[PDB]
């Protein structure tokens, strides 16, 4: 019955600036329509209800407004703890949502490496990992080199997502390798884009 | 303090059927309808439908029409939410929620959300995680900083949860999301960066949990001497 368009799908703006999100409503829904922030891995957290009213708990930095088809959601002054995706809603219709992000200065990553441990070498397998921490922004180009062989399909990254206090991406690299495979040979580089981190296996 | 509570994530079988719970407590559990609202992977909110615990009447999304079936226990403060022949893309986060008091007779401004309950609609069984040590060395330490941590291999279905020191160890902690191997099990590493004056004289563990295989896993990670 009622849709609900949410703009933007996406926004990138710096720690105190102001964050401006809309959205429009098929029909007239009256004053009927809250906004919830979700962080990842959380539940929607209700933060503003018939579009004007701050719910008990929320800081004052965020506010709603509108009447009938047009309603804004605000934060007054951005802040690192507000990297969420929020989404407006009446009655049985959720918004799209709008995922709002830091722009935030340049960081370098700090690079780790770690060689299997001998605990799981005992089960046959090898798992050797590469730590990208604290970066901005989130690309980076991550491979492996295997006695300064370039690999291809036996890795695995992932990234986490914008830390909630410094806006800085953390990444790791896994390249995983049989028992008899990591055995057979001896340095082992991970390579970012440039810097590179490598071990001996016997060392 | 109002709380709703849900059960464990669990995996269930296509054309299978799963129940999630959703306890509420802290306030008159007849007075507030139960909604549910579902979110797969990397998408959006989707309503489902509602519930009056007074008398059990339900109202359910045509989507999930003759499909979905809602009931509740007043005796326990108990909603259930049973979804049947599952497909492949049921696979979400399960959520149920209450709203707000309101006259106007549809009180939709949930304010209270259960933890959500993650079902993957698979046909791989429940294997619990590997845990190994992730051992701080001179090739995990640069500048005056360390770096520690565990890795949690070949678990399903997802999630594992990391603390570090019982949750007293929170400053640093990265928990990456789990990846899905080739072999279709779930992997994931947890690190923490600390300082390199501390290792060999704090103490630290992490705490791993998989309540689909109700197993737990606490590893002190012991410093290399290399």
């Amino acid at each position: 019955n009622i849709q609900m368009t949410q703009s933007p799908s996406s926004l990138s703006a710096s720690v105190g600036d102001r964050v401006t999100i809309t959205c429009q409503a098929s029909q007239d829904i009256s004053n009927y329509l809250n906004w919830y922030q979700q962080k990842p891995g959380k539940a929607p957290k209700l933060l503003i209800y018939d579009a004007s009213n701050l719910e008990t708990g929320v800081p004052s930095r965020f506010s709603g407004s509108g009447s009938g088809t047009h309603f804004t959601f605000t934060i007054s002054r951005l802040q690192p703890e507000d990297i969420a995706t929020y989404y407006c809603q009446v009655y049985e219709t959720f918004g799209q949502g709008t995922k709002v992000e830091i722009k935030r200065t340049v960081a370098a990553p700090s690079v780790f490496i770690f060689p299997p441990s001998d605990e799981q070498l005992k089960s046959g397998t090898a798992s050797v990992v590469c730590l990208l921490n604290n970066f901005y922004p989130r690309e980076a180009k991550v491979q492996w080199k295997v006695d300064n062989a370039l690999q291809s399909g036996n890795s695995q990254e992932s990234v986490t997502e914008q830390d909630s206090k410094d806006s800085t991406y953390s990444l790791s690299s896994t390249l995983t390798l049989s028992k008899a495979d990591y055995e057979k040979h001896k340095v082992y580089a991970c390579e970012v884009t440039s810097v590179t981190k490598s071990f001996n296996r016997g060392e | 303090q109002v709380q709703v509570v849900q059960s464990g994530a669990e995996v269930k079988k296509p054309g299978a059927s799963v129940k999630v719970s959703c306890k509420a407590s802290g306030y008159t559990f007849t007075d507030h309808y139960i909604h549910w609202v579902r979110q797969a992977p990397g998408q959006g909110l989707e309503w489902m439908g509602w519930i009056n615990p007074y008398r059990g009447g339900t109202n359910y999304a045509q989507k999930f029409q003759g499909r979905v079936t809602m009931t509740r226990d007043t005796s326990i403060n108990t909603a259930y939410m049973e979804l049947s022949r599952l497909r492949f893309d049921d696979t979400a986060v399960y959520y149920c929620a209450r709203p707000k008091d309101c006259s106007g007779g549809s009180c939709y401004d949930f304010d209270y959300w259960g933890q959500g309950t993650l079902v993957t609609v698979s046909s791989a069984s429940t294997k619990g995680p590997s845990v190994f040590p992730l051992a701080p060395s001179s090739k995990s330490t640069s500048g005056g900083t360390a770096a520690l941590g565990c890795l949690v291999k070949d678990y399903f279905p997802e999630p594992v949860t990391v603390s570090w020191n019982s949750g007293a160890l929170t400053s640093g902690v990265h928990t990456f999301p789990a990846v899905l191997q080739s072999s279709g099990l779930y992997s994931l590493s947890s690190v923490v960066t600390v300082p390199s004056s501390s290792l060999g004289t704090q103490t630290y563990i992490c705490n791993v949990n998989h309540k689909p295989s109700n197993t737990k896993v606490d590893k002190r990670v012991e410093p290399k001497s290399c």
